[PDB]
């Protein structure tokens, strides 16, 4: 006869957040990998110190001259950050993230100017040599869907 | 509260209670003071 | 009979988006123009020395020392950086770029100061003689709208 | 009915920006101190010589041999720099800083250590005798909270 003001008004703010949901649930991830980013960043400095001292990219966290565990360089939802060769890979925690970016990481990686050095910011990559990483093709890399514009470099990027 | 007033002739004046005065004069006497120094 | 909150909840967001369009838009540029600054200094160093060790300003990049080919000082949003006469002009690339800053520049130049030099940041400048340049003016200007408040510099700051 | 999701984000970057503006405001002023302090030093050197050549500090910018204009040792928000009696002093400019530093200066000065010289930075000083200064006390030091942490020196530091 009457109550229907009520009723819709309270299925549309229903309604509402499952529309509302994957907006934040990927603005939400897409924020939670910009600082996986920034973890990782910031460590380039003692990466591309060494690298420019002594012509040799650090081996690990230790010879870069930064917190020797992994563990000690991680954050929120970043559960580290690892030195490998150079090339700096952040790693989502598995607590207080997305649902399709935990445990999945990231890469930085830097290559000689000649006089200097380039990085790059990507998904995961290991080291060949002083001047080539290729894709550290495994399935634990952050999906491109929410990597920043600023985190798409190829392997091979130049 | 307090107040200053600036006169043309150069001279400072304070109303307020005697604590704010007080206050007033020693910074104005002590930058005066550094001026002095010539 | 009903369901309003979640059709103008959803056409809050398109028109908070459409809003904080601009917001973005302006701050992106200003800060892809950040970087052509900074890609632009840095060469101040060769820039200096070559002058106040010769006198004259360098006439070109590999007179000043540096990477010979103006397209190897390139960057995410800077298609090169030149140095044309001690004037260092720092081009905006094509891609990757606000929408009315692409393909434009901007300059750094220096004084004598006569046992020194000072350096001025603006927009595009050509060097007439040892201590006089003028507007570059190319109508490719990066737009002052565009520039920091370090970098509003006129061809006759002294 | 709807709409409150444009509402709020304006509203929200709108006080973001006002908990933003201190923020920018201090770390901005402290900025343009930084360079008082660079502008001022450099001047060490004419200082120092002077001194170890002579056993007097220099009364002027031109004994010290500098500019001897102090105004010709200005900057963006550096007004001048004056050498009186081996004190360098620096005056932050009226337009183009903060708001509670300007017009306000601080002062590099040494001290005989007796084969060389040991040099402090802090908030203004007179020199009384060759190896005592004191507080140019009067109203317009540039405040401790804009000073670094290597330029908080006291007139009796040694």
């Amino acid at each position: 006869f009457t109550l229907i003001e009520l009723m819709i008004v309270i299925a549309i703010v229903g309604i509402l957040a499952a529309v509302a949901l994957p907006a934040y649930q990927d603005y939400t991830a897409r924020a939670q990998v910009s600082e996986a980013i920034l973890l990782a960043e910031g460590q380039k400095s003692a990466v591309t110190e060494y690298y420019l001292n002594h012509g040799k990219w650090p081996e690990n966290n230790t010879s870069a001259g930064v917190a020797s565990s992994p563990t000690d360089i991680k954050g929120k939802y970043v559960k580290e950050v690892e030195v490998k060769n150079g090339v700096v890979t952040a790693t989502m925690l598995s607590s207080g993230v997305n649902n399709e970016i935990k445990g999945k990481k990231l890469s930085l990686w830097a290559r000689r100017e000649n006089g200097s050095v380039k990085w790059f910011c990507g998904q995961p990559v290991t080291r060949t040599d002083d001047d080539t990483v290729a894709d550290a093709k495994d399935g634990k890399e952050i999906d491109t869907k929410h990597l920043p514009s600023t985190c798409r470099d190829n392997f091979d990027a130049k | 509260g307090s107040v200053t007033v600036d006169q043309r002739t150069n001279v400072l004046i304070v109303k307020d209670v005697r604590s704010n005065t007080e206050r007033a004069r020693s910074l104005v006497r002590s930058l005066d003071t550094q001026t002095p120094q010539v």
